[PDB]
């Protein structure tokens, strides 16, 4: 965890903790979702978020919960560092079959089935290994941009 | 002689990167220049070889060899006459005003005789040549002899 | 020591000296760490901080201890001054190999091994000598930002 990433989680903690007392309760979760447009947010969704913690969601409990789910989270500059080492001549997005072979043949984390899941929402270019960069974006901030 | 100038020994401690009080033979040319001596690089080369000293293989030094080599180079400072430096460049460009066109002095200083890198040539023209492309060598040789 | 840096150490001395009597004892160290989130701060850590002083930690003993550990501490504006002289055309971060050659070939403090340690937490850009400025930040205030 770099310090600017921890400051981003402190700002997200303050936007969900609308009572500003330092502990995100279930009313803060529901009022942050209602301010984003969720008028139908069920109480069972709020209870499942609180069921991931052993205590009240203060800043260090929110940081330890996000730490334990993001144990391989990598910032965009280090993902582009590794993709610039995979394309060491610069500019070009690397081939689809080169990333499939190098993921498998180096590591068990790069096994195929997982490579079909990589192509599956990370579209073609991304999946193929040709573009580059959009995948670093969606690994640090999810969903389609 | 001491006039025993003990600041030559203190400057040898500023150029020795290992702190063991030895200076390699490849640094001796530039450190003679930093002590106020301008021996040409062929002269520094000859003297070395003259004494069956090879600058091609690893070298160390001791103060007891560097002191007499600086004292053998110190007699040759009578070759530094500024009349001939300004008259050299006065024969290098026409008309009665001391201006070399930029690229004439840069290509001559890099390729004629003892090769000066073009990085060092740009660092010696930086400030004395303005955007007209004309180097006034009356002030240029004055500032080169200020160091 | 510039006077605003000494006022920053006076403000840090007042935040760790929660009894406000002018001497930071071991209870102040433990209660400042507990207010930052350290519930498990051992007494041996507090004893090792007090073992760096020959007497009680008043303001001048805290300033002399920090002076003797920060004998080459440089403010961010003077580090950016020196990096603007290394990049005299402005804007561009300077090359990796140029800073490695100029550190070694000028001084013994710029020797290589030390240059591998510079690249090692000061990441690539920083290490390489291309970016600039993030290294001035972390030299005046440590850890990842």
């Amino acid at each position: 965890f770099d310090e600017t990433e921890i400051e981003d989680f402190k700002e997200a903690f303050t936007v969900i903790d609308q009572n500003a007392d330092g502990i995100i309760d279930k009313d803060d979760l529901r009022e942050t979702f209602a301010a984003m447009g969720r008028l139908n947010v069920k109480n069972e969704e709020l209870d499942a978020m609180i069921k991931e913690a052993s205590g009240p969601i203060n800043f260090t409990v929110f940081l330890t919960m996000f730490g334990e789910k993001l144990k391989g989270a990598d910032p965009e500059d280090v993902i582009m560092g590794a993709f610039k080492v995979l394309d060491p001549d610069g500019k070009g997005s690397i081939k689809k079959s080169f990333l499939e072979e190098l993921l498998t043949t180096g590591g068990g984390r790069f096994t195929p089935e997982e490579i079909k899941n990589m192509w599956a929402a990370f579209p073609p270019d991304v999946a193929g290994n040709v573009d580059y960069k959009n995948i670093c974006y969606v690994i640090t901030h999810g969903e389609d941009a | 002689s001491k006039a025993a100038a003990d600041d030559f020994k203190e400057a040898f401690l500023l150029f020795d990167r290992t702190g063991d009080a030895k200076i390699t033979a490849s640094q001796v040319g530039d450190i003679a220049r930093a002590l106020g001596q301008n021996p040409t690089n062929a002269e520094i080369n000859k003297i070395l070889g003259n004494p069956s000293k090879e600058e091609m293989n690893a070298a160390a030094i001791t103060f007891e060899e560097f002191l007499p080599m600086l004292q053998a180079a110190a007699n040759n400072k009578d070759q530094g006459t500024f009349e001939d430096f300004v008259e050299g460049l006065r024969v290098f460009d026409k008309e009665g005003n001391g201006t070399v066109m930029g690229a004439e002095l840069r290509h001559v200083l890099a390729t004629l005789g003892e090769k000066m890198t073009e990085e060092e040539v740009e660092e010696l023209m930086k400030g004395q040549e303005d955007s007209n492309g004309c180097i006034n060598y009356e002030a240029f040789v004055k500032h080169i002899m200020s160091v």
